[PDB]
């Protein structure tokens, strides 16, 4: 899967990971590649992304 | 399959399991604490292991502050569980007498004061409705840990008498590994309630 | 003789009471710790008062079960 | 001489068998999983320190 | 003589309601408290009041199988 | 002879149902003040109208179990 | 006789019907009022018309619970 | 003889089953009113019809509980 | 003698079935009708057609129950 | 002489069975046609593969009864 | 005598287990399908094993209750 | 005489719980896979787990079943 | 005699109890995991610990059988 952290000023991300997983408003929430098409909120906290080992933290404010 | 009592006042079969058990868990603590070694392998690693997941436990119940006392209560606690329900299955042997020598949790009395012991001691560390709850909670931890573990010890006998009187191994097989997982399952819940009501007295 | 029934019938119901009961709480509180890890401990005090409630209004059942037994 | 004895040791030493068969694989995995796992923390602290 | 087999009959029936109505109860709290945690007080009292109605008709159960057993 | 187990059967299924149906209607209000809390007085007015309603006909069952044990 | 055994019966399954039909009907009625407190007067009264349409049944046999209690 | 309480037993499951299907369809009623109140004439004439149909069988069953009752 | 409870006991439990299962099917098929109207027609074809489904064993089993009578 | 009373409780639980779990198929594929209109002939084929998947063994416990009824 | 009811009651319990059981995977699967219809073998394959545990301990139940017939 | 009786409701309890419990954890584990499709072998080897889990109890009935057969 | 199946129906309504129990907390395991796969090793301690707590009081009722059985 592709992810792509996107703001109005501009692309952060955008790279291909494992499996992402963030929070969002309703509460926690993974997604591993193949997910169904899904629509959520976030809340003012971190996406995980888990490239191999690394699990690189992308802070989001606002967030959808 | 009586209760055989050598004396009157107490059951001398419980008493012969309970000094068995507790010479066991001594003689597997001190062979996995023989020697301190900073890089940890063969058994110290397992003790330690054991150790940092009763810690776990009473993290997730609890601040680390106040429960880290309790540690090494939890951990005899827990060990002792185990290898007492894992008595019960191997050998269970019969006598010319009552009966010999079957688990020490199998005994009512013996499970029934070892939970009134664990609430004893977090009411001595620590209305008509807080207290009747408080003895509806030591006697259910009670009844669950020797229903859980009689059944079983039942159903094997049972099992065990209907092989040799008369091509019955597998379902003994599927039923003894289930009874291992139940006496695993049923030590780590006694010791995580144990533990809830620890944290719930003190904080 | 019947009072062996009626200590069975009690016992069953409310075995069969209690099952559904903490089945229903601690299903939704693993649903709970599910959508918000965090809420663990707050979720976890409330779980076990409810298995309280859920076990102790059968656990009055099935001590009575023994006065129901020996009549 | 009972009969229910060693006819049941019997099939707990043969379950143990079949346990053995099934069961030396994983746990000895788990526990070689957590052996390896305490030392490559020990390493990168004795790296650092280094 | 079936008074032993009523008052049993009742019990378990009164656990059984109990039982389900509780954990209908508790658990929806549980998840309430779950999705959001600032207002677990306010959910509490309410869940309280809940156990206690749906506790105290066998309750009234329990005492008339008192005097099912009495007759 | 067999009224008193009457009356039982006839309070033990009146108590089933006032808690199954008693133990719906304050899990959705708790849920209900959960996901937003400034309706709590509206929604406690009608929740004790409804289980008011609910256990109306429980109650006219336990008068019922009363002549039935009386016969 | 036994048709005390028959009235207490039909007024038990009566009351548990009545009692999982209504709480389903008011709590429903507890979260759509919830989600959407303008609109409370009119399915509030369409809930009545529905307590009245689920309750109907069990008024029968109360009614015939007279009946089977009178034979 | 017994035919008093088969025709009871015949009423009480028929009201028991009549109350649960009338429940559910009459409270997704309210749903469906709750999340969209422009749509009430077709709502509430497939209701009655659905409220037809969830209560025939037991109105037929009650007419075979008088039919058995005198047997 | 006890081939009228037989037959009071099938057509009961016949109901019931047909209750929950036609409560089921008509309570989410106007669910489907309250979120989007446009698919009222092929909505009540499967409606009916499930309604013939969930009914078709309770005819059999009210037609056996006369054949369990008349034995 | 208990044999019509067993094809009877045998026929019926069959009949309760089967009952709710067409309703539970209907319903959720006639929710599931509710939201994807174009899947309407794959949902139907599931659908009644789904029925007769679980009329399977009540039809077998009906003709199982009638022998029970025979013995 | 109480052979025949015996193996009724368990083929009538093993029914109604098997069609709630196989109800609930049965739906949950077509509405599974209606969500994303791409994934119609997996879902096919795996509601296949489920459905034949959920079968297949009323099988046993079925071949019990005729070992029970004949005694 | 009773052991038989005693038997089939002891195996047909434990096949109704069996069923309920299997039917609850496969549809729930295929609506998951519905919902992610590439844990397919997590979800399925944990419902596996729960196969067991939710069949320990009702297996133990069947042979205490045989135990009120034998006797 | 009448000891051998109330030792059955009590571990029937055990077996009952604690299949819906262990099938309402499995089945919200799997679809929690489901959600999201980095909390299952928590996720299935935690179910492990709700089977035992729903597995606990029936089997209560199973040894409480055998000393009916007993007497």
């Amino acid at each position: 899967i592709h992810v792509s952290v996107v703001t109005p000023d501009g692309p952060v991300y955008e790279d291909d990971v494992e499996m992402v997983s963030v929070k969002a408003k309703s509460g926690e929430l993974g997604i591993l590649p193949g997910h169904i098409p899904l629509v959520a909120p976030l809340e003012i906290s971190a996406a995980r992304l888990k490239k191999g080992g690394k699990t690189q933290y992308i802070a989001v404010s606002g967030g959808f | 399959p009586l209760v055989e009592f050598l004396g009157l006042t107490f059951n001398l079969s419980d008493m012969l399991m309970i000094t068995i058990t507790c010479l066991i868990v001594f003689i597997i603590a001190v062979a996995a604490t023989r020697s301190l070694q900073l890089r940890p392998t063969g058994m110290q690693n397992f003790m330690e292991w054991v150790f940092d997941f009763v810690r776990g436990i009473i993290n997730s119940t609890m601040d680390w502050q106040t429960g880290g006392r309790f540690l090494t209560l939890g951990v005899t606690l827990i060990m002792y569980v185990f290898v007492a329900n894992m008595l019960g299955l191997p050998f269970s042997v019969h006598v010319n007498g009552e009966l010999w020598w079957k688990s020490p949790t199998a005994d009512a009395t013996v499970t029934l004061t070892l939970a009134v012991m664990v609430v004893a001691l977090t009411h001595y560390y620590g209305f008509p409705l807080k207290i009747i709850e408080e003895f509806a909670n030591t006697l259910t931890l009670g009844l669950r840990l020797f229903g859980n573990i009689y059944a079983g010890e039942i159903l094997l006998g049972l099992l065990a008498s209907l092989g040799t009187h008369y091509g019955a191994a597998i379902p003994m097989m599927v039923w003894q590994a289930f009874s291992i997982f139940v006496g695993t399952i049923q030590a780590f819940i006694f010791t995580m309630l144990t533990m809830v009501y620890m944290a719930h007295k003190v904080s | 003789s019947l009072g062996v029934l009626a200590a069975a019938i009690a016992v069953g119901l409310g075995a069969l009471g209690a099952g559904i009961g903490n089945g229903l709480i601690v299903s939704r509180t693993i649903e709970g710790i599910a959508r918000q890890p965090e809420l663990r401990p707050v979720l976890q005090t409330t779980m076990f008062i409810g298995v309280a409630l859920v076990e102790a209004l059968p656990i009055i059942g099935v001590v009575f079960s023994f006065i129901y037994l020996g009549r | 001489s009972g009969g229910t004895i060693i006819y049941q040791l019997l099939m707990f030493i043969i379950l143990l068998a079949l346990l053995r068969k099934f069961a030396w694989q994983p746990l000895m995995n788990i526990m070689k999983q957590r052996e390896e796992h305490i030392a490559n923390e020990i390493d990168q602290a004795e790296k650092r320190r280094q």
